[PDB]
């Protein structure tokens, strides 16, 4: 149901971004072991 | 912000130093401003979360 | 030289609705799948434009002024409308700017011309030998001091066609700031009958023209002894610009798809 | 909800991106980076936990 | 700057470091070369036919001259003394050397030596009010000398005139050429002349032996404008090979930038020479020699974080390099 | 009413009319080729 927006995967708008100096970091507990 | 041009390497390439720090001094003050409007606003929302 | 025409049917104007024309790249910047607002002179949406008719009878080629640039259109079969008169008293006081697209040239003038009553273009018709012949010229009379000129290479188009409905879709639009001279237009071919399509196309820049004139008054000039004629069936249709913010929207081509008027 | 994105900005690409007269210029407001980065550090920090 | 340990010692400002992971200065892979491309324009620019032009026409009919398809040099235009005064507004009179423009226009006329202070925009004055008036965002070089013996002479070189009275103020680059009779009294007037009915042109006294501050000074201005068209006129540089899929520096008509040039799929219409971006920084640019769009892409950089254990433990760091591939780490600040 | 650490004199003869040319930034021939000031100048030029 959720559309993710800025995911920033290392390969847009996302990469717009990126290119002045904006990072997104991943997190520390990833989609798995939450659901766990 | 008050200068010239928004691009920087515009400014550079088209003015010796002592009056292309004039306007490169515009430059920084408003985007300082908006560095610090963005972190104030993300640490209200992150209170929040 | 110039004959006083008379013979013609009058009639009042009419208006008609610009309903989503009137849109030029404001700049020649490559832009992509982006939202951007700008702010200058564009034809409103849902405008009441002048427009001005050409049939069997009628000639109409009348002064009209010239307030922050034109968008000029044209709807035609044959090729009828070639002149374009631009000046601000047009009696040998100041200069005037005159772009000639008749069957051999593209000339442009910037000349101290001296013109009279009725300037027109004219050509004979089908005399025998299957062609229309250019036969007059009767704009000016002298030119004293003329700076800029230019004439382009020569070719020749076509004089003659006989169509009930129009095809030929020329839209223009001139300016004048700062001493520059700007046209953007677009052709299109279409199938319409007696008025202005609906529908969505933009303008490319064309020309720009460094002539340094004041212009506030213009006149087109139309294509045909001294009385007894054809007019060719064509629309023209004039519009003025106003200084309103746009809304435009570039696809993945850089091709304008639409517009929202502020 | 629960956290948000864990978001970094550096100044000094974003400010004065890729000059050295402008990141000599932006030496003397001091110490606003050092903070602006402690701060985002601290709230992306603060998702995980 | 010697080793990843020491540089977070000196970003945290100490001598001693707790456990855990230290964000640390970015990393920025050098560019390796420069890149210059400018047209194929050869012949050089119709200088002297205004400068060492015979005649100069009046202030109130100042001539305009286009200069346009050549290749400009502005170092022999600085280097000579001959100039009273040359100020440049827009730019710097040193990188004139080493930009490209799109058009330049010449003005020339003849003033009085005093009333050169008045052409600088936003000054207000005789000719500033009533014959030639500068807009205040102007872009471009001002040059102005005496000519004190070539046209003055002392019978008097009367036919330089300017106007005096104006019934208002004018727009900047405008010209009135007119005849008409000014009307500073009350009473309309009509004919030729009458009471207080002024001619608004009125000559200079340009005789060789008055004072200076009333010689005449011939006055030419230079207004070309920057960088939003398909450029003409260069300075004197000359273009190198194309080099692409390296970080390069790159110089496209005046255009500086770093990055990385690739072969494109954006499909340009012809009359577009630029792309940006939503930043306003340009993202495709058309080689001005072989007329192909290249993609600009910024070179790779990231932030660096070391992970350690305290330094009561041992002294070993490991370095995480953020969203990088790996194998640009060993190329490399 | 100041102290210095020592004060340093320069001279030389110019043409009556490059004595504008001698202020720090501003270019021209003596600028270029023959005598240049520091842009963080700190002292007093004399000249008659
Ligand atoms: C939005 C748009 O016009 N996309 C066109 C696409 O339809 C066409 O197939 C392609 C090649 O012609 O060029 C692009
Ligand atoms: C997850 C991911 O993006 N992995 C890529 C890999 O597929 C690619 O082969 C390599 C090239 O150096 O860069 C990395």
């Amino acid at each position: 149901k959720v559309t993710l927006a800025d995911a920033g995967f290392i390969k847009d708008l996302i990469c717009a971004q990126k290119f002045n100096g904006l990072t997104v970091l991943p997190p520390l507990l990833t989609d798995e072991m939450i659901a766990q | 912000f008050g200068a010239i041009s928004s691009v920087l390497n515009d400014i550079l390439s088209r003015l010796d130093p002592p009056e292309a720090e004039v306007q490169i001094d515009r430059l920084i003050t408003g985007r300082l401003q908006s560095l610090q409007t963005y972190v104030t606003q993300q640490l209200i929302r992150a209170a929040e979360i | 030289q110039c004959v006083n025409l008379t013979t013609r049917t009058q009639l009042p104007p009419a208006y008609t609705n610009s309903f989503t024309r009137g849109v030029y790249y404001p700049d020649k910047v490559f832009r992509s799948s982006v939202l951007h607002s700008t702010q200058d002179l564009f034809l409103p949406f849902f405008s009441n434009v002048t427009w001005f008719h050409a049939i069997h009878k009628r000639f109409d080629n009348p002064v009209l002024p010239f307030n922050d640039g034109v968008y000029f259109a044209s709807t035609e079969k044959s090729n009828i409308i070639r002149g374009w008169i631009f000046g601000t008293t047009l009696d040998s006081k100041t200069q005037s700017l005159l772009i000639v697209n008749n069957a051999t040239n593209v000339v442009i003038k910037v000349c101290e011309f001296q013109f009279c009553n009725d300037p027109f273009l004219g050509v004979y018709y089908h005399k025998n030998n299957k062609s229309w012949m250019e036969s007059e010229f009767r704009v000016y009379s002298s030119a004293n001091n003329c700076t800029f000129e230019y004439v382009s290479q020569p070719f020749l188009m076509d004089l003659e066609g006989k169509q009930g409905n129009f095809k030929n879709l020329r839209e223009f639009v001139f300016k004048n700031i700062d001493g520059y001279f700007k046209i953007y237009s677009k052709h299109t071919p279409i199938n319409l009958v007696r008025d202005l399509p609906q529908g969505f196309s933009a303008l490319e820049p064309l020309v720009d023209l460094p002539i340094g004139i004041n212009i506030t008054r213009f006149q087109t000039l139309l294509a045909l002894s001294s009385s007894g004629w054809t007019a060719g069936a064509a629309a023209y249709y004039v519009g003025y610009l106003q200084p309103r913010t746009f809304l435009l929207k570039y696809n993945e081509n850089g091709t304008i798809t639409d517009a929202v008027d502020c | 909800p629960v956290s948000m994105t864990k978001t970094s900005v550096d100044c000094t690409m974003y400010i004065c991106g890729d000059s050295t007269e402008c990141s000599n210029l932006l030496l003397q407001y001091g110490s606003f980076c050092t903070q602006l980065n402690r701060a985002l550090t601290g709230i992306a920090v603060e998702q995980d936990k | 700057a010697l080793d990843p340990l020491s540089e977070t010692k000196c970003t945290l400002k100490s001598f001693t470091v707790e456990k855990g992971i230290y964000q640390t200065s970015n990393f920025r892979v050098q560019p390796t070369e420069s890149i210059v491309r400018f047209p194929n324009i050869t012949n050089l620019c119709p200088f002297g036919e205004v400068f060492n032009a015979t005649r100069f026409a009046s202030v109130y009919a100042w001539n305009r001259k286009r200069i346009s398809n050549c290749v400009a040099d502005y170092s022999v235009l600085y280097n000579s003394a001959s100039f009273s005064t040359f100020k440049c507004y827009g730019v710097s009179p040193t990188k004139l050397n080493d930009l490209c423009f799109t058009n330049v226009y010449a003005d020339s006329f003849v003033i009085r030596g005093d009333e050169v202070r008045q052409i600088a925009p936003g000054q207000t004055g005789k000719i500033a009010d009533y014959n030639y008036k500068l807009p205040d965002d102007f872009t471009g070089c001002v040059i102005a000398w005496n000519s004190n013996n070539l046209d003055s002479k002392v019978g008097g070189n009367y036919n330089y005139l300017y106007r005096l009275f104006r019934k208002s103020n004018l727009k900047p680059f405008e010209r009135d050429i007119s005849t008409e009779i000014y009307q500073a009294g009350s009473t309309p007037c009509n004919g030729v002349e009458g009471f207080n009915c002024y001619f608004p042109l009125q000559s200079y006294g340009f005789q060789p032996t008055n004072g200076v501050g009333y010689q005449p000074y011939r006055v030419v201005v230079l207004s070309f404008e920057l960088l939003h068209a398909p450029a003409t006129v260069c300075g004197p540089k000359k273009s190198t090979n194309l080099v692409k899929n390296k970080c390069v520096n790159f110089n496209f008509n005046g255009l500086t930038g770093t990055g990385v040039l690739t072969e494109s799929n954006k499909k340009f219409l012809p009359f577009q020479q630029f792309g940006r971006d939503i930043a306003d920084t340009t993202d495709a640019v058309r080689d001005p020699q072989t007329l192909e769009i290249l993609d600009i892409t910024p070179c790779s950089f990231g932030g660096v974080s070391v992970i350690t254990p305290g330094t009561n433990t041992s002294n070993q760091v490991a370095v995480l390099y953020q969203d990088v591939n790996c194998t640009e780490v060993p190329v490399a600040t």
